[PDB]
RNA sequence: AGCCGAGUCGGCCUGCGCGGAAGAU
RNA sequence: CACAGGUGGUCAGGUAGAGAAUACCAAGGCGCUUGAGAGAACUCGGGUGAAGGAACUAGGCAAAAUGGUGCCGUAACUUC
RNA sequence: AAUUCCUUGUCGGGUAAGUUCCGACCUGCACGAAUGGCGUAAUGAUGGCCAGGCUGUCUCCACCCGAGACUCAGUGAAAUU
RNA sequence: GAUGUCGGCUCAUCACAUCCUGGGGCUGAAGUAGGUCCCAAGGGUAUGGCUGUUCGCCAUUUAAAGUGGUACGCGAGCUGGGUUUAGAACGUCGUGAGACAGUUCGGUCCCUAUCUGCCGUGGGCGCUGGAGAACUGAGGGGGGCUGCUCCUAGUACGAGAGGACCGGAGUGGACGCAUCACUGGUGUUCGGGUUGUCAUGCCAAUGGCACUGCCCGGUAGCUAAAUGCGGAAGAGAUAAGUGCUGAAAGCAUCUAAGCACGAAACUUGCCCCGAGAUGAGUUCUCCCUGACCCUUUAAGGGUCCUGAAGGAACGUUGAAGACGACGACGUUGAUAGGCCGGGUGUGUAAGCGCAGCGAUGCGUUGAGCUAACCGGUACUAAUGAACCGUGAGGCUUAACCU
């Protein structure tokens, strides 16, 4: 099924009457507006494209403005796409709200993770450190050996080394849906999700 | 990583940083326009403007606090007798930075910093 | 958080005073033991005419720790030391007849009801 | 964040009495044993307080049956039924961790009666 | 660690193919005096955005 | 052979194939 | 080499201190002849650490620890 | 045994578990009396073994304060081929 | 005219003669538990005492603690206990200098990476008028482990003692990804106590130096010991193996023609990269509609007028970052600093008055001070311009419009 685009607000907790504390992530989901429908005859597959949010006029270039004016909707801060299943239909200009998740029990959430920059093997791949005493000579956090002798005489592809860590696309699966609030455009899920406060999130019904 | 942190190290240690900025605040208050490096000028605002905010209310306690933070009675007297009254009805922004060229000895970028009613 | 070489006090009247942990039972490569877990021990100090001697090898269960336990609402309970109760190596039942000090509700199982019933206070 | 502030203010208690580090307090908590529910009491000295809105907490220390015990309570949980103040103490610090090394007459605390 | 063969002038040039300098795109003209200056900088006489700032 | 009507049994010499056949970038 | 090395004699202020030890100052003398920014892995010199406490290692290597004055008190053995 | 190949000899003590350590037996491959034999209080930046205290030595690493590494301007090497 | 040789540490990759988990045939296989052979390499596969040891013996665990190749893998990656220099001693051999795959104590481990390789990150040109966005998926990588309790059932089986297949439900060990609401560590940029000495004329009050002088608490950020989630179920074609119908060979026979089952191995289903895929793909939107001259007459060279869509540069900067790169914003404005209100931490400031001989105590007073946080606000700095990029886009053939 289709999903929605939202924004990460923060983390809090919910108290139950039996004395349990549920930690939750709060996601703000405004209305998603349909900009384009893609079908088999003209494109070769079946999907919808949506926008959300708002954008200032003097930051919208003429190509983008023309694309929005064809559909007849106000400009937003981005464009995203979702694939369709058999027996699902939509029309251009239509609005989709967070009441779509009224009866769903579990979701998958996708976002961009925090960036750590250039990282060593101890932090990036969980290598073990060598001795801090007993005569070690300048080799405390270094990686060690990286190969064999004259046979094969090279380094194999895919070796684990130091480099950039984080700032990439990540998915976390099968989170319980704790609350759906339609008068305030809120969705509350159990547990942690990738990203930092204020980043964009994609929410879908669970595949497993 | 330095996520959400504030402050400039300037290739020094803390005692040296503190002493240098004390001296520079004194010089700015005394002359009302000085020439220095751009990062230093950007750091000096956060030290000089709070003193001017403090000097808008005159009391023995406030004078003693200013003395603790400057260690100069001439500077204290100027702050509480001339600059507070001058700025009584302004909400922040008492200084101004203007970029000038590059230094001949080592090619450092340079700027003037001055009080806004000189 | 109990591991190999840890020393513990004894919370029963079987005769032992100080014991040392020599293995954390369970699965392969297991690190720590907490409140409610069973460990293997050797006796390092005993009183003259008790039911156990210095140098024996037995089993025991942990009843108090300095790290503590968490509760479903996020609370904690901590103690000032580490203490245990001695069990029989084959049947896994207590050797003593009395229990000294408080215990916790983590032990409320079909395996440790004698301890729960003999304790002076269950927190 | 206004959104989170609103979500948080609808779960808070409004009956909590006022207390300070160094006082003696009694706390009543719920206990479930099978299909039965009852209340159990915990009394002792307050050594630390954390003021963090819906996320506030406080820590209590006592000596029980020859052993020292400490408990960290979350202030706005419904497991806690009631809090009461039995004595008022006179101290200078905000945290009283030095009491962990004291016993008996050396651990006494003077009375305030402000 | 040192070389086993002497590198060639062709390789020298290929490595240096990233070393050229860049010139300033354009200058700015003050609205009162007519001098040329670096954008967002003061002039050599003491003007900025039409006003005399330094004597 | 199995339960009525043309073939059926087992040794010999010789041509070409089949199994016996598990290793390290 | 305008080199973190080597080279005999004389003079001896104040407060605290057993002291020519050590800390902070006086008279006097200096900031060591490339600088300016940034705030990654890794290397050098240091500060702090939940629970455990030699399980490390050829080996407690290295670190951590003890540390002043007055008084009470102090074992086997001994060439006393 | 600073001496013993066979050998981690056999018996006792210390540890949950001791080819090293301490006490004994005598089958001394191949001890032995001024190229000295057996003992000995005190002394040692001397070789071996066990304990109390203590800890980032370790389970298993986390954060921070400084000097390089990185970028701009000035000067400006080496082994090898 | 030099290819560093035992054991340990760090980090690995392949084979199958398979240690565990998966599927089977025979049993001198009643059940539980075993013995032997065939198929299968997806994932997994101990901590200590002694000794320089690899081995080995011993203690206590585990579903299990596989066997081999890779200069007996790995010193321009680390160690230096052992072998294998110069000092000294014992036993033994020699008249002696000395000697012993016999013992014992001591004993300097160098190199700033040009080329290949590997992990990350940019600049150029191409893809046929130029520009801003969203995608398809040829191809490539990651992941794949397993214990114990309960029901079925004290049933099937068995003289009894014992005790299941098949199918359901719960709770753990080890490993991997993300995050900071809770429990905690750090927090030389926040508050306080205190020892020695120097200064601001002096009292009172403050600052500098002694490892942040020595200490006690602690905001934001980063973070594990903290707390969420994962390994699948389904589908196709099969291995060893089990079958249906059926002749050659009037019977029988899983095979020769036909038909059906069958495993953590194979191809998919889950997650990430991906059109330099030169075989350079698709869809939506936007911009440009002027005059002349020469010549060797063509995908030709030049002059005047014109300069779009968009981009780059500069400035204020970020939970983005070695530098480049990526994201937000530039008066039609909340991008940074300051300023106003709040919150958080520390813990009752200074000045004045009262009590006391005094050190000190009490009131004003939960006072004063308060970084990186939350909600607001144009006071300061983000300047009009200038620069790059053009002027309707080749040839041949086919099918449709005129
Ligand atoms: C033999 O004794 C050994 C051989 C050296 S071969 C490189 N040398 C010892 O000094």
């Amino acid at each position: 099924m289709i999903g929605l685009v939202g924004k990460k607000v923060g983390m809090t907790r919910i108290f139950t009457e039996d004395g349990v504390s549920i930690p939750v992530t709060v996601i703000e989901v405004e209305a998603n507006r349909v900009t384009q429908v893609k079908d088999l005859a003209n494109d070769g597959y079946r999907a919808i494209q949506v926008t959300t949010g708002a954008k200032k006029a003097n930051r919208v270039t003429k190509p983008e403005a023309g694309h929005f004016a064809k559909a007849g909707v106000e400009a937003g801060r981005g464009l995203w796409e979702f694939r369709l299943a058999e027996g699902e239909e939509f029309t251009v200009g239509q609005s989709i709200s967070v009441e779509l998740f009224a009866d769903v029990k579990k979701v998958d959430v996708t976002g961009t993770s925090k960036g750590k920059g250039f990282a060593g093997t101890v932090k990036r791949w969980n290598f073990r450190t060598q001795d801090a005493t007993h005569g070690n000579s300048l080799s405390h956090r270094v990686p060690g050996s990286i190969g064999q002798n004259q046979t094969p005489g090279k380094v194999f592809k895919g070796k684990k080394m130091a480099g950039q860590m984080g700032n990439e696309r990540v998915t976390v699966q099968s989170l319980d849906v704790v609350r759906v609030d339609a008068e305030r455009n809120l969705l509350l899920v159990k547990g942690a999700v990738p990203g930092a406060t204020g980043s964009d999130l994609i929410v879908k019904p669970a595949v497993k | 990583m330095r996520h959400r942190k504030s402050g400039r190290q300037l290739n020094r240690n803390s005692s040296h940083r503190q002493a240098m900025f004390r001296n520079m605040a004194g010089s700015l208050v005394r002359h009302e326009i000085i020439k220095t490096t751009l990062p230093k000028a950007k750091e000096l605002r956060r030290v000089v403007e709070p003193l001017i905010t403090l000097a808008k209310t005159d009391s023995v306690a406030n004078r003693r606090l200013a003395f603790a933070r400057t260690r100069d009675n001439e500077i204290v007297a100027k702050l509480f007798n001339e600059l507070g009254p001058r700025f009584a009805s302004r909400a922040g922004g008492y200084t101004r930075i203007l970029k000038c060229g590059f230094r001949a000895g080592d090619n450092a970028p340079m700027a003037y910093i001055e009080l806004v009613d000189r | 958080m109990i591991q190999e070489q840890t020393m513990l006090n004894v919370a029963d009247n079987s005769g032992a005073r100080r014991v040392m942990c020599i293995k954390v039972l369970g699965g392969s490569h297991r690190r720590y033991a907490g409140v409610g877990d069973i460990i293997k021990i050797t006796i390092k100090e005993a009183i003259p005419r008790g039911k156990v001697k210095k140098g024996d090898v037995l089993k025991a269960v942990v009843v108090r720790t300095k790290k503590g336990v968490r509760r479903p609402d996020g609370s904690v309970i901590r103690f000032d030391g580490n203490a245990c109760v001695l069990l029989n190596n084959n049947s896994e039942q207590p050797i003593g007849t009395r229990i000294f000090g408080p215990v916790t509700r983590e032990l409320r199982s079909e395996k440790f009801m004698k301890i729960i019933s003999l304790a002076p206070e269950v927190l | 964040s206004n959104i989170i502030k609103q979500l948080e203010q609808e779960q808070m208690k409004q009956d909590v009495p006022s207390f300070r580090p160094g006082d003696t307090v009694e706390v009543k908590v719920w206990v479930v044993e099978g299909s039965k529910k009852r209340l159990q009491a915990f009394e002792g000295v307050v050594i630390a307080i954390r003021n963090r809105g819906l996320h506030s907490a406080f820590t209590v220390r006592k000596i029980s049956n020859g052993e020292g015990v400490e408990r960290v309570f979350q202030t706005h949980s419904p497991v806690v039924d009631s809090i009461s103040v039995k004595r008022r103490g006179a101290v200078r610090k905000a945290k009283l961790y030095y009491l962990r090394e004291r016993t008996g007459k050396a651990a006494r605390i003077k009375e305030r009666l402000n | 660690a040192v070389q086993q063969n002497k590198p060639t002038r062709s390789k020298r040039g290929m490595r240096r193919s990233h070393d050229a300098l860049t010139a300033v795109t354009s200058l700015s003209v003050d609205k009162t005096s007519g001098e040329k200056h670096l954008r967002h900088h003061i002039t050599a006489d003491g003007y900025y955005r039409g006003r005399k700032v330094i004597a």
